[PDB]
């Protein structure tokens, strides 16, 4: 179905075709920062006189 | 994946200018194959070996 | 990875990182490894699909 889908055809020849991937990759996700922890001055910024 | 590699938002925007891939792949393997073809014409001559 | 957004496949590589250099790169200046921030093994890149 996959080479049919690619040749947008319901009926298919004899020999190789190379398919387009339709599939689902992705599974999850990961986050990896530095372990850096104080708050950054803003204060100072927004909040000055 | 040469022009919008494992990128679902890439891909959905890139199906909006039509069979282009498809033309680029079809013309790739048109080649392939010719080279295929060069070589058997070329030494293919008797088929006794 | 600090910034360093990417859809793949992470696996242990064994490329030979100096301590300065940080993110890795090929060709065609596309990111195939990364340095991890906690734990300084390089991780190598595969796309999906
Ligand atoms: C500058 O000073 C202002 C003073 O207005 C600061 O605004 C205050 O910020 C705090 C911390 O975010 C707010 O408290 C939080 O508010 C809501 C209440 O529904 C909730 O998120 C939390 O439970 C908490 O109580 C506080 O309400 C807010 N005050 C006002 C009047 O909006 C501001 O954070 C300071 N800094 C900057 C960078 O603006
Ligand atoms: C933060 O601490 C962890 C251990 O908890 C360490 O492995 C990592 O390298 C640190 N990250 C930094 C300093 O960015």
């Amino acid at each position: 179905s996959e080479t049919k889908c690619t040749l947008k055809s319901f009926t298919v020849e004899k020999g190789i075709y190379q398919t387009s991937n339709f599939r689902v990759q992705p599974t999850e996700s990961i986050v990896r920062f530095p372990n850096i922890t104080n708050l950054c001055p803003f204060g100072e910024v927004f909040n000055a006189t | 994946m040469y022009i919008c590699g494992d990128s679902t938002e890439c891909s959905n925007l890139l199906l909006q200018y039509g069979s282009f891939c498809t033309q680029l792949n079809r013309a790739l393997t048109g080649i392939a194959v010719e080279q295929d073809k060069n070589t058997q014409e070329v030494f293919a001559q008797v088929k006794q070996i | 990875f600090n910034g360093l957004t990417g859809t793949g496949v992470l696996t242990e590589s064994n490329k030979k990182f100096l301590p300065f250099q940080q993110f890795g790169r090929d060709i065609a200046d596309t990111t195939d490894a990364v340095r991890d921030p906690q734990t300084l093994e390089i991780l190598d890149i595969t796309p999906c699909s």
